[PDB]
């Protein structure tokens, strides 16, 4: 059967259980997004990006920088953490391509 | 249905047995039984795609939105939020497979809910519940001595690691971590003979730091025959790197001694207060020729130290290290082979560890500095120390080795290998369907239930890798009763051979019995169970 | 009834007054005993139950499950009063007391519905619980030899009947010889307390085991403790109540000096007093060291560069199985470490048991003290493995005191049923009917035991009232063969104080449950 | 829930069966308390403050709210007793639930409910046969006082029952007038033609046996008489009223001049048809429908009785016994309309009668058959109605005594002998068949028991010197004569009941015995049950 | 359930259960006897089979 389509529900009231392809379907969807959000920063006649953030300061920056905006954004996909982490590592590293590799595993 | 007692007396005066009866509920009888069956039988359907090479992994997201990748069955199951208390005997389960072995913690869950698949027939056609578990537990005892007439042995020396590196690697081939499979497996191995009384003794897992940097590649990943630290030395004009450093170990933080007890020293006068400053003075400077006069190049306290001291150091030519962790400052004792040093007084050239590189080491454009203690003669500690490129996969790889480290560990403890994919499952259900063939005929059932669901290990591994179940299953059966050979099983790699003993597919024999025992103990407590009666509140 | 201006009582007290307040007495009875039912003999099946915290308890022992049963109503409350007397002075019939006291209060039902009077009813049941109690003390079996063979296969078959009902019954020969192992060291009290039960999650019940020593688990060990050695071949144990460590020399302690000169003194005088105590320990010539208070890092330094082993924070039951075991006592000071107070032990050991790091004193031949070591896949499963050993145990500590053997099945039941039967066929009539009552509800622990295995209770109690009638003392319900049977030589064998008890407790909560004529509930504050 | 997904609720097994038990049980303890001389009445309250005192397990099973299906079947058992004898209807409800009660016992103890009701049927069967047998009593041997015997037993436990020395003759008297004899010449006597009012005032004492009708109703016109002697008596089933023109007729008119004609006919018509009535000597009118105050005077001006608004059941009493003939049309087979003297009937006297400020008619003495009526009276509303009921049940009696001309004695003998003969009997039925015919037997013995229980007496001691009065009976064939012997509670002792007079017609035991036996078998099938949630 | 547990795909199922369809069919056609109308205790015996199951099984 399934963890979740089954006669009984084995979980807390709050948790779910993805399977197989809606599983994929959220990961792919969720990695492509944040894929899509990074790219168009790419190259010499990429364009910046607004981060407007909601806060009781409401901090505001202009960024073509990859890593940053990855950083400043709420995400709530797991995949899209994942890259997002990813970034965050690359920036570690060395100081450039937090873009390139973010589109590149999109 | 539920709601333990409803009658309200035949007279019409309250009947109020227990409290909150309404709000309670209550199953009883072979309906509990199918509850829990089913129940189990959705976590092993979980958790069976993520069983061999071809398995897949899941990931968890905790209350505060972390995330996790993993194919471990244990670490799954923790993380995984259930409220059925069947789910939560299977959770149980796993960790218990996983605290005696290290190993085999999606292997229990899978047979598990197989065995009470099976149960739920034969409840069907009317056996006892409790006889389902009498020939279950039969079918286990045959099973296991099965397992000890087709084992395996293997050497455990350090001379020829071949096949412990060939087990490691079986361990290994399931997780993210085989892109550097062998790489991965020899420092498991390593680090498992490094620290060991090999006397067939235990294996002391707090003698091997496993620490995890985020940058870098996994081949990155290595073994330091040491310790590593996550601090720089104290002053940042010290240097950076010191070959045959002579430490000296400390847990007495280099300022001025302070009595435990509630103590006033009272200044009275210009002589004492001048006393009493060039009393701090001295100090700071006899500590510091203390240091020195034991011979050390190198220092190293478990308690920080102010201005005075690290500049006195640093004039000194006196690296040091402070803020050190109480069991990151024992093992820098045991690897360096240093005596840890509670006073200055007490300090001597004997108590010093040796280590042949002290080194600090830089992340790229991160600030972050780690020091690393190593070339050391006879360091009975060891670090393994994990890079990669997020964190999911650093974590990943930290549970990995942590499954090799304890793979090697059992071996360590009893050299006998049973043969893997599948194999050593297909050769136990031959032998528990032959014991059958012989009981009386009312726990033949549950015997061959036992050998059907001991034959879903190979479906399982079969299926995942894109086989037909049912196809593969038959013909390596036939095949092993044909030509015997308790090594034949299912190619999940494609290698074109079927024999396990060829491919280097190893499990350890302590592993699959933990695993059948575990199964069938767990599978007859719950099977013993045929009443729930939970708060059913619904409540905050 | 009508309002009375000032009522008597407090607004909202609810009396239940007569004969239908009795039979829903015990109907609430027959639900509580319906509540463990299931549970009875060796085909009998555990219960779950879950707390509101939503914690769960997996058990087959009836006192625990009804324990757990949050009971409200005044006349079900005793049944479960008299299941957890029962665990108090025997340690098993737990469901067999509830059983039977449910049941002498459904056979007495009809006779309480048509206006009996229940002093008449209680005054048979005592009648008839005072002949059956003595019928067991003159049929039960006691062997009058005193030979150890003997009197060791006597415990080891009340131990594997005692276990022949639990998740552990596979197993049960197994941990039937060490229940015996364990009880036949304490010495002559039997405490409990002597006996050690550890639950080392991981491994099968197989894997469990008895140590004739002593076994817990680390404890918090500081930096150092790695670099200890960790076996010893004969060692002197040093057992402490002392902290090791460097602290105030006492809370309400105040040092005032006014030169640095006596600051230094003061510094090192706190380091002398340490490790003065540390020095004296070290020549007592014990290698191993144990505290129930704490052993502070510099302790721990000082012992591992001695090449001594040491574990602070013990606790308290673990240091005096630790004394009891090795043979020494316990010292707050440090002053008089003689070898008279100092403990030895053949081997002393760190090892890893499933994932948990225990320390092993082995080798003690002196031991008044055993430490079980149980295994397993689940919280629940170890503790309800705990709780089988508890009832083998305390039904072998019961034996040892009294080898006074009935059999088991059904048979003691029914052969009461028959004595009672014939005794009640002798008297004038009304006490007949309930005595033959009494003498029916009897019948109620082999028919569980039908039940529950699957079986025509009817036709096999049918086969034991005439294997019992025709001659024939310990005939009862043979489980394996769905059949009859002589249980006393299946050796299906129970001490006799169990039944003596579970009689003695089931007809005192039924003659209580039976004198309630009426039940005011005052409404709660 | 769960794997069916079934929008309801489901209990299964030894759950279910339980509860059926607890609903049984629940109303056989509903009414047990109101079983023989020494039962007690009940007041219900119907949540307006209309009260209802009564001894009737029928009465009292009908005004209760019950939800339970299990206590449905129970009631509709009383109801059905009610409609097809007309007493045993608590005893019938006991029965029920005791045979249910020990026969889920039986199901316990995992004897086949098939297994159960196989037994059941059996000793229902072969009780039937045994009294049929041995246990009747014949009327005929006895004369007219078994009559009386049969009513003052049915009549103890009503608040009738001291005064049944003096009810029963009514009762008797009037089961004998509305005696008639159809085809086959067989005797047949059908109450509920016997009127029965109900009047608060004098004591019961006073309660009325009219050897004719009473009429719930009064003469239409202050200025008529109230009291006729040689009454002619004409019962007219249409009405005497202003003549309106049916629905596809319609008065027209283009000549004023006949206007006024048209509209004297709307009158005239009527006073044809009155003056038709009058010509023959009919002193007395009654009619289902209606009398315009113009017809009235008509009848005022002739000198006779006019009553209007009379019962169709009444009515056809009335024209039954007095020897009239109910018209609806003055019309006849020649297409004239016209009436015989022959239509009429005939009584000594038809009098309007004062009963505490409430008047009736009376039609007293009537020839062509005998009819009867009962004013029962009472010191409110309450008791006559408890009085209505009462006798109710005991006409019903003394009917099915006369019907079937045997009778069974009372005080529990009946069922001790059956207990005694069916406890031996079930020996040679199979194993389990046996058991249950057994725990039949014992099942009947709850209405000596309940008896007792009520007249505060030791139901066991008591019981027990019944079983052992009829095992003497049934092992010692010089004996037989105790088999008579049942329960007095008035002492507590047995009693030869048949020298007694406690008497109750073989069809009351025995169809109780039939309507418990197939109420427990229903019941007794259910094994699992499925509560659906309202559509809404 | 099991079926489709062992990888076998839902039409080839069916196709099978055709075919044990069929040979079913056939075996209780082989396992069957004719019988008359007129034979009345076969009609007697056929309707007490029919109502072995109900409540109307005393009256039957
Ligand atoms: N003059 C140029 N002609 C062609 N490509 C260029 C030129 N200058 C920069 N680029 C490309 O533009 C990209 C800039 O990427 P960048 O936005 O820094 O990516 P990331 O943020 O991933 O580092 C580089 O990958 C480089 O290949
Ligand atoms: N290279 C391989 N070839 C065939 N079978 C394998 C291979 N590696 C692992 N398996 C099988 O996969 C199963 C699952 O192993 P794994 O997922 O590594 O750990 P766990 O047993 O905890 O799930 C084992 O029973 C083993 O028989
Ligand atoms: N092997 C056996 N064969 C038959 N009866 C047994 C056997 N073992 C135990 N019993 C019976 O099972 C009954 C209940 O066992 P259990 O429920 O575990 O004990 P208790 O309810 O007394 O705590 C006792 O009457 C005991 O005599
Ligand atoms: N005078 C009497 N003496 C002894 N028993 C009686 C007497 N009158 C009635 N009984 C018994 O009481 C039972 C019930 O009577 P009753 O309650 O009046 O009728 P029902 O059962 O229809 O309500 C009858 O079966 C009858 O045997
Ligand atoms: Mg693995
Ligand atoms: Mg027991
Ligand atoms: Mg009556
Ligand atoms: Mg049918």
């Amino acid at each position: 059967a399934s963890l979740s389509l089954a006669p009984v529900n084995i979980f807390k009231a709050g948790a779910d259980e993805e399977r197989a392809e809606t599983a994929r379907l959220t990961s792919f969807i969720g990695a492509i997004a944040i894929g899509d959000l990074v790219k168009s920063t790419l190259g010499p006649k990429g364009m910046d990006k607004i981060l407007l953030s909601s806060g009781r300061d409401a901090s505001l920056m202009v960024t073509n920088d990859g890593a940053t905006i990855l950083k400043n954004i709420g995400v709530d996909n797991p995949a899209a953490k994942v890259l997002v982490d990813m970034s965050r590592v690359q920036d570690d590293e060395v100081g450039d391509g937090t873009t390139s590799v973010t589109v590149l595993a999109a | 249905a539920s709601m333990g007692t409803l009658a309200f007396d035949e007279y019409g005066r309250p009947f109020l047995i227990i409290k909150d009866q309404d709000r309670k509920s209550r199953l009883m009888g072979l309906e509990a039984l199918k509850s829990h069956i089913m129940a189990a039988k959705a976590v092993a359907n979980t958790m069976r795609t993520s069983l061999g090479p071809n398995g897949l992994d899941k990931m968890m997201v905790d209350k505060d939105g972390d995330v996790t990748v993993t194919n471990d069955g244990a670490t799954i199951l923790s993380m995984m939020d259930v409220d059925h208390q069947i789910a939560k005997l299977m959770v149980e389960l796993s960790k218990s497979q996983d605290d005696e072995i290290g190993d085999g913690t999606t292997g229990v869950v899978v047979l598990a809910g197989a065995l009470l698949e099976e149960a739920e027939q034969l409840l069907d056609r009317g056996i006892h519940p409790i006889r389902i578990a009498d020939g279950y537990e039969q079918a286990a005892r045959v099973a296991i001595e099965h397992l000890d007439k087709i084992s395996d042995s293997v050497l455990v020396d350090i001379k020829d690691t071949e096949p412990l590196i060939q087990t490691a690697k079986t361990t290994l081939g399931s997780k993210v971590v085989n892109s550097c499979h062998r790489q991965m497996a020899e420092i498991a191995v390593n680090a498992v003979l490094t620290v060991a009384d090999m006397e067939r003794r235990d294996v002391d897992f707090e003698l091997i730091k496993v620490e995890g940097k985020v940058g870098g590649r996994l081949e990155d990943t290595k073994l330091i025959k040491g310790v590593i630290v996550d601090k720089d030395f104290s002053h940042p004009q010290m240097p950076k790197k010191v070959e045959d450093a002579k430490i000296a170990i400390l847990t007495c933080p280099f300022e001025p001694p302070k009595p435990k007890t509630k103590h006033k020293l009272d200044v009275t006068s210009v002589e004492d207060y001048k006393a009493l400053q060039k009393y701090e003075k001295e100090k700071f400077e006899e500590m510091i020729q203390q240091i020195k006069e034991t011979g050390a190049n190198l220092a190293i306290c478990q308690w920080g130290f102010d201005d005075e001291a690290n500049h006195l150091l640093l004039q000194n030519n006196l690296p040091a290290v402070r803020w050190v962790g109480g069991p990151e400052i024992e093992l820098i004792a045991i690897a360096t082979g240093g005596r840890i040093v509670p006073r200055f007084s007490e300090l001597t050239a004997e108590k010093l560890g040796f280590a042949g590189l002290v080194q600090e080491i830089s992340f790229g454009t991160t600030k972050d500095k780690m020091l690393v203690i190593e070339q050391c003669k006879n360091s009975r500690a060891v670090t393994i120390f994990i890079r990669g490129g997020n964190k999911m996969i650093i974590e990943e790889a930290k549970r990995s080795l942590h499954d090799a480290l304890c793979v090697i560990r059992n071996l360590i403890r009893d050299n006998r290998v049973v043969y893997g994919g599948g194999a050593a499952e297909i050769s136990c259900a031959l032998a528990v369907s032959q014991e059958a063939d012989k009981c009386p005929t009312l726990e033949q059932y549950a015997m061959r239930a036992f050998a059907d669901a001991l034959e879903v290990i190979p479906m399982a591994l079969s299926e995942n890798s894109g086989m037909n179940p049912i196809q593969t299953m038959t013909e390596v059966r036939a095949r092993q009763v044909k030509e015997m050979n308790p090594a034949l099983g299912i190619d999940c790699l494609h290698k074109g051979t079927n024999d396990m003993k060829q491919q280097h597919v190893i499990e350890t024999l302590i592993g699959k019995k933990q695993q059948i025992s575990l199964a069938t103990q767990m599978v007859r407590m719950i099977l013993k169970i045929d009443d729930i009666r939970k708060p059913g509140e619904s409540e905050e | 009834m009508m309002p009375t201006p000032v009522i008597l009582l407090k607004e909202g007290t609810d009396s239940s007054q007569g004969i239908p307040q009795l039979v829903s007495n015990i109907s609430a009875c027959q639900v509580i005993a319906e509540a463990v039912r299931t549970t009875l003999g060796p085909r009998g099946m555990d219960k779950l139950i879950v707390d509101g915290r939503g914690k769960a308890t997996i058990s087959n022992d009836g006192a625990t499950i009804l324990k757990l049963l949050d009971v409200v109503h005044p006349a079900a409350k005793t049944l479960v009063d008299i299941a957890k007397s029962q665990d108090a002075e025997v340690g098993d019939g737990t469901t067999s007391v509830t059983l039977l006291a449910a049941e002498f209060l459904k056979q007495v039902k009809p006779y309480v519905e048509e206006g009996l009077h229940p002093q008449i009813i209680i005054r048979a049941f005592r009648t008839a619980t005072q002949l059956a109690v003595n019928k067991i003390k003159e049929i039960a079996v006691t062997v009058k030899k005193a030979d150890k063979v003997e009197q060791r296969k006597l415990l080891e078959k009340c131990a594997m009947t005692a276990l022949s009902s639990k998740l552990i019954s596979q197993q049960k020969a197994f941990f039937a010889k060490m229940v015996v192992d364990a009880v036949m060291m304490l010495d002559d009290l039997l405490q409990l307390k002597m006996i050690g039960i550890k639950k080392v999650q991981g491994g099968a019940l197989e894997d469990s085991q008895l140590v004739a020593g002593v076994a817990f688990k680390k404890t918090f060990s500081y930096a150092g403790f790695e670099m200890q050695p960790k076996k010893y071949h004969n060692p002197k144990i040093a057992l402490l109540n002392v902290e090791l460590e460097l602290k105030a020399e006492k809370d309400n302690a105040e040092i005032r000096v006014h030169t640095v000169e006596d600051y230094q003194a003061i510094v090192d005088a706190e380091w002398n007093i340490l490790y003065d105590k540390l020095e004296k320990i070290h020549h007592s010539g014990a290698k191993v060291v144990l505290s129930k208070l704490p052993i502070g890092d510099v302790a721990t330094q000082y012992f591992a560069d001695r090449d001594m082993f040491c574990a602070g924070r013990v606790p308290e039951e673990d240091l005096k199985r630790t004394m009891m075991a090795c043979g020494g006592s316990i010292q707050t000071s440090v002053n008089a470490l003689s070898a008279d107070v100092l403990g030895r032990c053949q081997v002393f050991e760190e090892t890893q048991i499933g994932g948990e790091r225990y320390n092993f004193f082995t080798g003690c031949p002196k031991a008044k003290t055993c430490t079980f070591i149980l295994r397993g896949g689940a919280e629940q499963f170890m503790e309800e493995t705990e709780r089988s050993l508890h009832d083998a145990i305390m039904i072998v500590r019961r034996a040892i005191k009294n080898d006074s053997v009935v059999a088991g099945g059904g048979a003691i039941e029914m052969e009461l049923s028959k004595y009672l039967r014939d005794y009640s066929r002798t008297i004038p009539g009304k006490q007949q009917l309930l005595i033959g009552a009494y003498a029916k509800a009897l019948e109620i622990i082999p028919r569980q035991l039908c039940d529950n295995a699957g079986f025509d209770a009817t036709n096999i109690l049918n086969k034991l009232r005439a294997r019992h009638a025709q001659g024939g003392t310990w005939y009862g319900v043979d489980i394996n063969n769905e059949d009859i049977a002589d249980n006393f030589e299946a050796f299906v064998w129970e001490p006799a104080m169990v039944r003596i008890n579970a009689l003695t407790a089931a007809s005192e909560a039924a003659c209580l449950i039976v004198s309630v004529d009426e039940t005011i509930k005052n409404p709660r504050s | 829930e769960g794997p069916l997904s079934v929008f309801g609720d489901r209990s299964t097994g030894e759950t279910i069966r339980s509860q059926n038990v607890m609903a049984a049980a629940s109303i056989a303890n509903i009414v047990k308390s109101s079983l023989g001389p020494v039962g007690l009445d009940k007041m219900l309250v119907d949540d307006i403050g209309d009260v209802t005192i009564t001894n009737d397990g029928a009465t009292i099973l009908k005004l209760l709210e019950v939800e339970h299906p299990a206590a449905k079947v129970l009631c509709e058992l009383a109801d059905l007793q009610d409609k097809e004898v007309g007493d045993g209807t608590t005893s019938v409800v006991i029965i029920a639930a005791e045979l249910l009660k020990n026969a889920d016992e039986l199901v316990k103890q995992k004897i086949h409910p098939t297994s159960v009701i196989s037994g059941y049927r059996l000793a229902c069967k072969e009780a039937v046969r045994y009294i049929n047998e041995n246990l009747i009593v014949n009327t005929d041997e006895l004369g007219r006082d078994c009559l009386i015997n049969a009513a003052k037993t049915s009549m103890s436990s009503k608040i009738i029952g001291i005064n049944g020395d003096f009810f029963a003759n009514m009762v008797v008297d009037a089961v004998l007038a509305i005696k008639y004899t159809d085809i086959r010449g067989q005797p047949r006597y059908p109450v509920n033609s016997v009127n029965i009012l109900k009047a608060h005032g004098r004591s019961q004492m006073e309660s009325m046996l009219i050897s004719g009708y009473a009429l719930n109703c009064v003469v239409g016109s202050q200025g008529m008489p109230k009291r006729i002697v040689n009454a002619k008596i004409a019962c007219l089933d249409f009405s005497l009223q202003k003549t309106k023109m049916k629905l596809g007729v319609q008065v027209v008119i283009t000549d004023p001049e006949k206007l006024d004609q048209i509209r004297q006919r709307e009158s005239d018509i009527t006073k044809e048809r009155i003056q038709k009535i009058l010509a023959t000597g009919a002193n007395v009118i009654l009619t289902t429908g209606g009398i315009d105050d113009m017809c009235l005077k008509y009848f005022v001006e002739a000198g006779a009785m006019a009553v209007r608004r009379v019962l169709k059941r009444d009515l056809k009493r009335i024209a039954k016994a007095s020897g009239a003939t109910i018209l609806s049309t003055l019309a006849n087979l020649e297409g004239e309309e016209t009436f015989e003297a022959a239509m009429l009937g005939q009584a000594e006297e038809v009098v309007q009668e004062r009963i505490c400020d409430d008047e009736l008619i009376l039609i007293k003495n009537t020839k062509a058959r005998t009819s009867a009526s009962i004013i029962l009276r009472g010191a409110n509303d309450f008791m006559c109605d408890e009085m209505e009921r009462s006798l109710h049940d005991a006409l019903c009696v003394v009917k099915r005594v006369l019907e079937s001309k045997s009778v069974v004695p009372g005080g529990g003998a009946v069922e001790a002998a059956l207990s005694i003969y069916l406890e031996n009997y079930a020996t040679s039925m199979g194993s389990r068949e046996q058991l249950a015919i057994a725990e039949f037997a014992r099942s009947l013995l709850v209405i000596p028991n309940t008896l007792a229980v009520n007249a505060a007496q030791d139901s066991t001691d008591l019981v027990a010197k019944l079983r052992a009065f009829h095992n003497e009976a049934q092992v010692n064939p010089e004996r037989k004569n105790l088999k008579w012997i049942g329960l007095d509670l008035s002492n507590g002792k047995p009693r030869d009941n048949k020298q007694a007079g406690v008497f109750e017609p073989t069809i009351v035991k025995v169809k109780s015995l039939k309507f418990a036996t197939e109420a427990a078998i229903t019941i007794l099938r259910i094994d699992d049950l499925i509560k659906l949630h309202p559509e809404s | 359930t099991k079926l489709l547990q062992k990888g076998i795909h839902p039409t080839i199922i069916s196709e099978s259960f055709q075919k044990a369809l069929e040979k079913g069919i056939e075996i209780l056609t082989d396992m069957s006897r004719p019988v008359e109308l007129s034979d009345r205790e076969t009609l007697l015996n056929s309707a007490t089979t029919s109502l072995n199951s109900k409540v109307v099984s005393q009256y039957s």
